[PDB]
Order: structure tokens, then sequence, then C-alpha cells
């Protein structure tokens, strides 16, 4: 019985320090994907609204071609 | 064997870098370019040295280290400085574009660019190991890349290295020398982040270093020069364990086991003695019963913060140069007798005392007094959390407003990983508390 | 290296922009043929940043030249430097600009827009790191002002992530009699508050004041208050082209300078002043209103951020001491919710004619004077719909003038509530 209990001790120092390369896997997997998508989000929204910048600048000229 | 590999990450980590490694040779007998005329084993060796400098065939030294910033000004004064020699071009790796003070550009957006390259460069210094002790990371806490890209590094190599050994070497920031207004957001995302990953941190505040260099080597406005040749001391008196052998050396492994008493609470407090200028040395030989003495004057400590007021957990002293037991023992015991230091009642009142024979070592044309001996206490205090109170403290006046967030933000940061990190400070905060308080 | 793209617009923007690359040549050695003739290798490790090099040892800056009048720019390459700037840089008009702020945004400014970008295109794809942009430019006028912000908005859809820079002149009564530059200035704000990184505040009601009552010019020129600009502008980007820790490139400065995105309209300073010191006399003159080159009494307001760069041979521990004292005496004027929110930078080399000086780069929540000046300038012909006819005629609605009034005002009101703020 205390041959079976020294092999569950090593089995769970090998296991946890395993969960804790796991976890720290995911955990840095699962950040960086969450800032890619944020950090796109920003500069999608910045230059959709340059181009909105862009539709208004169209309707100015037009608006003066129709005052002719 | 028993190698470890040096890690110095963005301007401060780089510059203190240069500090230790110039060091280190000088104290080895080890020339600029490489050659180490004392050591007879050419092309390799398990001399103690050889923990900290690997071996060319043609008799080179060369440390074991990394150099990383992400911008390649302070990297390219070592790559053409007095030293260019003793490092591999691959281990000095630069970028282009700097992380701009920002935790956020130094972990996810610059950093991410040249992450895995600099562990590829890591790598190549790990399998010429024979048996790989761990790593030793120096970094500031304030700047963007010693914050953001330390941090990655830091999670990565839990990844790649399972538990292997992580010793931190990180700058704490003061107003003196600060360049950031930001540097308290950025030493709260750092030190949360890297708080899992970490065995062993040992913090230096710039503000304490600073008065040292002010009060005690008379230096009128202390620059970094002057700065890191203290701190190189400090650094060279830690790993001196590692470097050199002798009958009655003490590991550095061995003292974090005193120093360590659970996972979180790994945050040494490193006093050192005798600081003195070579004017003040002259006719003045300072002795065990002093320097020790000096150990418990907080005016000496690397951290501004008062352990009078606080609870040890573990006191540890690392003597070097012309120092014997009888006198070790001597002054340990006045310190006992007198008090002026009250343990934990959960810790035994032990002092971990470690001696190496080589006295320390000065560079040319500096401030620093040749002594004949020398000692580094570190000491495990509840004191030490004032550091992180204080900045927990500015952390919270900015935030409440959120006052430079958008600039994280801006680089897919969200207010989440803020407060998160904040909460884990906190709870760091009430650690030190709780582990103070008596037992039922 | 970490290079900034010069951009100068109308005939201020390219008075101003000719005297700062007077001023900075001289500082780093460079002779009108653009050629190195100096004593110090300092002049020349952060040259880069300004200069391109050229065959045969030269450097030439990375400035480009824009003016929808001809004549600005053949008045450029007259007066000696101006035979240094790259001749392709130069990006003419015909038509000129009239004060319109509608031409310089919308018709005559988008027709030659293009013209500009390719020079600005060509000059940013061989910069091996490039940091962004600076433009020079009036708000006044409609040049300048128009076509200057919609310069700025096409510079961000094509390079989002490089750092926006303005020094931007401010219209007075006291300077200029045209009637139209609070409609030119509110517009300009408008674009200014959501495009740019960092935008310096030059004053000319406080340029005017200084010559008239301090310096004691009883009728000043534009020369003068641009000896004065060009004072400012070598102080404030110092840091920028030498050596040192502090707020040494665009980013760096953003981000010590500017807490919420909105409010980057910075306030700068100069001692001391002239025409054509010990440590505690500068840094008291530096905090002090007559020294501003905006007008705005600093003490009407609390400092959000603030860098002081102090130039010449002085004790830097003496620097050290006046800028705590300073401090520790106007601690109210600095809010308590951000700590360490002033830095000081300390280079060796002086501007040309002191021996010592000190420049200031305030982020003051009392700039809101300006705007609330130019908002009462504005509504007063507003809400009587006067000269609206010169910008509905190029296809402007009456509804943008009400959001570009609205959005000032809201930033006015940002100010007064980070200024009302406390720690508790
Ligand atoms: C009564 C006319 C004078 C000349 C005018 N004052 C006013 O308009 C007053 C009176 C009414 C109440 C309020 N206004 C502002 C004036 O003194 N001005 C404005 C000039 C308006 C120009 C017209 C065409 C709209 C001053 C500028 C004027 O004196 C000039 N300075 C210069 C000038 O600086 N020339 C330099 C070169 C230069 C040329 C053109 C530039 F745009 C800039 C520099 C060289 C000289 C030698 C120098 O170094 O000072 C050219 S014209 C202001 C600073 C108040
Ligand atoms: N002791 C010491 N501190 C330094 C040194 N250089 C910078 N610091 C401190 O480090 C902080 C600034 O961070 P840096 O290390 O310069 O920044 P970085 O890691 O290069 O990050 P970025 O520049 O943002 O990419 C401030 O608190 C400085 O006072 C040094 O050589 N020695
Ligand atoms: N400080 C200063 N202000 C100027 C200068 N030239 C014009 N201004 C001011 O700029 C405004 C008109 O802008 P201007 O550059 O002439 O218009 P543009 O033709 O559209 O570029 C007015 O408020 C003038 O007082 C100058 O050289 N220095
Ligand atoms: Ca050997
Ligand atoms: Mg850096």
């Amino acid at each position: 019985e205390k041959r079976e209990h020294e092999r569950e001790v090593i089995q769970k120092a090998i296991e946890e320090n395993n969960n804790f390369i796991k976890m720290a896997k995911e955990k840095l997997a699962q950040k960086m994907e969450s800032n890619k998508e944020n950090r796109e989000a920003h500069l999608a929204a910045m230059l959709e609204r340059l181009q909105e910048k862009d539709k208004h600048a169209e309707e100015v000229r037009k608006n003066k071609e129709l005052k002719e | 064997m028993r190698e470890c590999i040096s890690i110095h990450v963005g301007q401060a980590g780089v510059q203190i870098g240069n500090a230790c490694w110039e060091l280190y040779c000088l104290e080895h007998g080890i020339q600029p370019d490489g050659q180490m005329p004392s050591d007879k084993t050419i092309g390799g060796g398990d001399d103690s040295f050889n923990t900290f400098f690997s071996e060319t065939g043609a008799g080179k030294h060369v440390p074991r280290a990394v150099f990383v910033d992400l911008e390649p000004t302070v990297i390219d004064e070592v790559r053409t400085g007095t030293y260019r020699q003793l490092f591999h071009p691959e281990q000095l790796i630069t970028g282009k574009e700097d992380a701009a003070n920002n935790y956020a550009r130094g972990h996810y957006t610059i950093g991410k660019e040249i992450i895995d390259l600099v562990l590829d460069r890591i790598r190549k210094l790990a399998d010429q190991c024979t048996g790989l002790q761990g790593f030793l990371v120096f970094h500031s806490f304030g700047g963007g890349t010693g914050s953001g890209f330390t941090s990655l590094l830091m999670e990565r190599l839990s990844v790649d290295y399972g538990k292997k050994s992580k010793l931190e070497f990180s700058i704490y920031p003061a107003p003196q020398v600060s360049t950031a207004v930001v540097e308290p957001y950025n030493s709260i995302l750092t030190t949360h982040t890297t708080l899992e990953h970490s065995d062993c941190a040992f913090m230096v505040d710039n503000e304490a270093i600073y008065d040292i260099c002010r009060r005690n080597l008379d230096i009128e406005r202390p620059t970094y020069t002057n700065l890191n040749r203290l701190i190189s001391q400090i650094v060279s008196s830690i790993t001196a364990s590692l470097r050199f052998d002798g009958a009655l050396n003490v590991d550095l492994t061995e003292f974090q086991t005193n120093l360590v008493p659970y996972p979180r609470i790994h945050f040494p407090l490193a006093t050192y003695a005798p600081v003195i200028s070579a004017e003040k040395a002259y006719h003045e030989q300072l002795s065990v019963a002093e320097i020790t003495n000096a150990c418990f004057e907080p005016a000496n400590q690397m951290v501004k913060c008062d352990p009078r007021h606080g609870k040890y957990m573990a006191c540890c002293l690392l003597y070097r140069g012309d120092v014997v037991p009888k006198d070790v023992n001597a002054a340990i015991a006045t310190i006992k007798t007198k008090r002026s230091i009250q343990f934990v009642d959960w810790c035994p009142t032990g002092f971990k005392v470690g001696i190496n024979y080589q006295p320390p070592t000065v560079v040319p044309g500096g401030d620093l007094a040749k002594v004949q001996r020398a000692v580094c206490m570190l000491s495990n205090t509840t004191a030490i959390a004032e550091a992180w109170a204080r900045l927990d403290h500015k952390f919270d006046l900015m935030y409440a407003k959120r006052a430079f967030v958008h600039w994280y933000v801006g680089e897919g940061m969200e207010e989440g990983e803020f407060s998160e990190a904040r909460e884990d400070m906190a709870a760091l905060e009430k650690d030190y508390e709780e582990v103070g308080v008596d037992s039922v | 290296m970490r290079e900034i793209v010069h951009i100068q617009a109308g005939q201020c923007g390219n008075q101003i922009g000719a005297k700062f690359w007077e001023v900075i040549s001289d500082e780093h050695g460079i002779d009108p043929t653009g050629s190195y003739h100096g004593d110090s290798d300092l002049q020349l490790e952060r040259i880069n940043v300004y200069y391109n090099e050229a065959t045969g040892n030269k450097y030439v800056p990375r400035a480009i030249l824009v003016d929808l009048e001809p004549g600005t720019m053949d008045s450029v390459r007259s007066g000696p430097f101006g035979q240094i700037f790259r001749p392709d840089n130069f990006v003419f008009g015909q038509s000129g600009a009239g004060n319109n702020w509608a031409k310089g945004h919308y018709t005559e400014g988008a027709e030659l827009v293009d013209s500009v970008l390719d020079v600005v295109r060509k000059e940013s794809e061989s910069c091996d790191c490039l940091q962004g942009f600076q433009l020079t430019h009036s708000l006044g006028g409609g040049t300048g002002s128009g076509m200057g912000t919609l310069l700025i908005s096409k510079i961000r859809e094509e390079y989002p992530d490089r750092i926006m820079n303005t020094f931007s002149v401010m219209p007075s009564p006291k300077v200029s009699d045209t009637v139209v530059e609070p409609y030119n200035a509110t517009l300009s704000v408008h674009q200014l508050v959501e495009n740019t990184d960092e935008t310096y505040c030059i004053d000319n009601e406080a340029l005017y004041d200084i010559c008239f009552r301090t310096l004691k010019l009883t009728t000043p020129t534009y020369g003068d208050l641009n000896h004065l600009v060009s004072a400012t502008m070598s102080g404030v980007t110092t840091c920028l082209r030498f050596p040192g820790q502090l707020n040494a490139d665009l980013r760096k400065l953003a981000v010590n300078m500017v807490p919420f995105p909105r409010l980057h309209f910075f306030m700068p300073g100069f001692a001391p002043l002239t025409s054509r010191l010990t440590v505690p006399e500068l840094t008291q003159q530096m905090f002090d209103s007559k020294n501003m080159m905006a007008a705005c009494d600093p003490r009407h307001g609390r400092y959000l951020t603030v860098a002081a760069i102090f130039r010449g041979r002085m004790s830097m521990k003496e620097v050290d001491e006046q800028m705590l004292n300073v401090q520790n005496k106007n601690s109210s004027y600095f809010v308590e919710w951000i700590p360490n929110n002033v830095k000081t930078a300390v280079c060796d080399i002086p501007p040309r004619g002191l021996k010592m000086s000190a420049t200031f780069i305030g982020n003051s929540t009392a700039i809101q004077e300006l705007f609330k000046r130019i908002s009462e300038q504005f509504t007063a012909m507003f809400r009587r719909k006067a000269f609206l006819h010169w910008y509905t005629g190029e296809g402007m609605d009456e509804m943008e003038f009400t959001e570009a009034e609205s959005n000032m005002n809201d930033l006015v009101s940002e100010y007064q509530q980070y200024q009302d703020a406390t720690a508790d």
C-alpha cells in the first residue's frame, strides 16, 4: 500500500506541473486572441468614421453642383 | 553544472545588465575579449563561474545572457562598446519601435512581433546547458517593454520550461528619475501578470538607490551610471553564491527555501553594507559586527520601507571577503541579545548565513571604496508591502478618473484587466497583513 | 531612426514653418546649402528626425510646402534658407484661398489635396521608422485651416497608427480685422479635437500682448510674433532633436501629456521672452501668465500634465530643487489625482543668443479661456447668420456650424469637469 502511494505522489506532482503549463498556455491564447480582435475593432471604427467624412465631403461637393 | 540564463529586458534591464557582466568579468579575471588566463580547462568545464559563462574552443568565455529591447539605441551601445567581443550577435536582440511606456504595446502590439525570435535565442542557450537551474530576469516595472514584454516572456517561459526557477530583479519606479506618468499602471499590470510565474523577485527601489548614492557616496545628482554600479554590487552579492565555491558558501536555492513561506510571498528586501566612498574608507576598517549592524539600518535598504514596524519571516546574510565564522556567530548573537527584530510567531528566529572568500570588486573610475569585506542581507519582512501600498495608491488616484487608460484600450486592452490586476494587488496587500497576524 | 515628416500650409504656416527650419538648422549646424559646419557630434546624433541624408554628405529637410496661393511659396524660396528645401516638395495652387474654410476643406483644397499626399507618400515610404506628422498652420485663414485639417484627416486614413502633431495659430481681432475667422477657427477645432494626437496652441492674442506690453513694440510686425513662435517651436521640439530620456519621441510625449484623448491642446510657455536669468527665475517665469503663448491664466485652472525643458549649462540639482519648489508652492494648480505629472528635462545645448532658457508645455484646463473667447466671437455672428452664404455657397449645411460649435463647447465642459474633480 505504501508502494502504491509513492507512485500516486509522483503522478500528482507530474499532473499538477502539467496542468499549470496547460492553463498558462490556454490563458495566454485567449488573452492574445481577445486583444487582436479588440484592436482590429478599434481601427475599423476609426477608419469607418474617416470614410463617413469622405461620404459627407462628396455630399458637400454635389450640393454645390445642385446650385447651377 | 546548474547553469543560469540571464535575461535583460528593456533599457533598465539592459544597462543594469552591462554593469553586472562588466562586474562579473572583473571578479572572475575575464578580459573584454572573453579570455580568462587563470582557467586551464579550454573549451568547457564545470567550475562555479560556468553557471554564468559558457566557453568556446578558442578560449572565449561567453555570458549566458540574452539582451532584449524593442528599440535599438541602448543595445547598439553594447554592440559597439567595450564588451562587444564578449557577446555573440544573436544574444543581442532588438526591434525598431519601442513600447512608448505602454504595457499594452510591450505585451501585445509590438512585443508579439519579436517574442518567438526571443524564445528561439533563449532556446539556443538552454540547449548548451547540461543541467539548467533556471532564469534571472532583469527589467523595469515602469517602462512598456520592461513591464509588458517581460510579462509576456515570463508567461511563455512557464509554458516552454515547466518549473525551471525564474528569479526577477525588478526596478521599482522613483519620481527623481521616472520618465512616465503611467508607470504605476505598468507596475500593477506586470506584477499581476508575473506573480504566478516568478519564484522569487528582488525589487530595487530607484529612490532608495538614489538616496544611498547622495547620502553615502556624496554624489550630487545621481545618474543611471551611478545607480547601476551600486545595483550591480547588490546583484553580484546575490549571484555570488552561484558563481563561486567554498566550504561556507550557501547556494541561492537554500536562501530561497527560507525566504518563501508561501508562493505569493516571494519578495525579499535586500540591504547592503558597506556603501562608502574611498575618502571615508581611508584609515577605516569596518568589522563584521559593524557591517552586519548596518543591515538593520533602513537607510541601506534597496526598498524604502520600515522593517522596525513590521515582522520578519526570514533573515539571510550573504557575506563576502575577509569574514570568518567566529565573527559572524558573535555578531548574530549580539543581534539576538539586543533584539530589535521581531519574527512572526509561526517562524523560527534563525539567521541563515553564507560566506564567499572572494572580496568585493569595483569597476575603475567608480564611486565605491574597495573594502575587505561586505554583506548583503536578504530578509522577508511584512514592511515590503509598503512599496505595493504606495504604488497601489497612485494607481487608484488615476484610475478613478480613467486617466491615460485610452492609450491602453487603444492597443486592445479592456478595463477588466486593470481592475483584475488591482484586485490581485489588493489581495497581495492583504496576504502580507495576514501573515503578520499572530496565531490563535 | 525615428523620422518626423513636416508640413506647412498657408501663409502663416509657411512663415512659422520657414522660421522653424532656420532656427533648428542653426542649432544642428546646417547652413543654407545643406552642409554640416558645426563642432559637436550631439548635433548630428538625432539629425534623421527632421533631415534626410542626401548624396554628397548633404542634409535635406523632410518638409512639404503647401498653399493655394502660389505667391507665398515664391517668398519661401526667396529669403535665404529656401534653396535647402527639396524642389519637388513644393505643392502650389492657383486660385488662392479667400479666408474661406469650405474652399480649403471641400472644394479648392480637395482638388490640390492628392498632389500633397503623393509627396507625403514619397517622404514616408523611405523612412526607416516614421514617428508621424507635424503640421504648421493658422486656424483663421482658409488654406491652412481648411486644407490643413483636410490634410490631417487624409493622412490619418493612410497612417492611422502614427502620431499627428500640429502647431495651430489661433486668430485674434488684435492681429487680424477679418470678421469670418471665428467660423474658420471653430470649424478647425472641430477637426483637431477628433483627428490630432497633440496640438500646440499658438495664440496671436498672447503673441501680440507679449510684443506690445512686455517687449514694448509699439507697432508689432508678423516677424515680431514669429520670433516668439520660433522660440517656442525650438523649445518644445528640443527633446525630439537631441539625445535624452524624457519625451524623446512623439508617442512618448503624447502618453505623458494626454490623459483623455480629446484633451490634447497644450499651452506652451517660454523664458526669457525676447525680441531681435538664474534657474529660480526661469522656473518662476515659466508658470506665470505673462510667458504663455496662449492667452490663458493658468491660475484660473489646474494643470493635468506638464513638461519643463531647461536648456543651457546649469546645475541639475538646482533644477530639481526649483521644480519641487514650484510644485509645493503652487500645489493647488496641479490636479491631485494625477501623481508626478510634472516632468523635467535638461539639455546642455542652449538656443542661439541665450546662455540659458526654459520651455514649458502645459495641459491646462485654463485653456478653456481660449476656446470660450473664440466661441463668444463665433456665436456673436452665428445667432444672426452673418456671412454664412460664403460657406453655404460651397455646399456646407447650416448644421455643420451647429455641430462644430457644440463640440467645442463640449470640450470646454470637459476641461471644467476635470478642473473640478477631486481625489475623494
Ligand atoms: C492698420 C494696418 C496695420 C499695418 C496692421 N494693423 C491692423 O490691421 C490693426 C488696426 C485696426 C485694429 C486691429 N488691427 C489688427 C498691422 O500692423 N498688422 C496686420 C497687418 C494686416 C495685413 C493686411 C494685408 C490684412 C500687423 C502685421 C503687419 O505689421 C505686417 N508685418 C509684416 C512683416 O512682419 N513683414 C516681415 C516679412 C513678412 C512678410 C509677410 C508675412 F506674412 C510675414 C513676414 C519682414 C519685417 C521686416 C519683419 O521682420 O517684421 C508684413 S505686414 C499685425 C502683427 C498686427
Ligand atoms: N536603475 C535604473 N533604472 C532605469 C534605467 N533606465 C531606465 N530606468 C527606469 O526604468 C523606467 C523606464 O523604463 P525603461 O526600462 O527605460 O523602459 P523600456 O523597458 O525601455 O520600455 P519602453 O521604452 O517603453 O519600450 C523608469 O522608472 C526609469 O527610472 C537604468 O539604467 N537604471
Ligand atoms: N503669428 C502669425 N500669424 C499670421 C501670419 N500670417 C497670417 N497670420 C494670421 O493667420 C490668419 C490668416 O491666415 P493665413 O495664413 O493668412 O490664411 P491662408 O491664406 O488660408 O493660409 C490671421 O488670423 C492672421 O493674423 C504670421 O506670419 N504669423
Ligand atoms: Ca574552463
Ligand atoms: Mg525603452
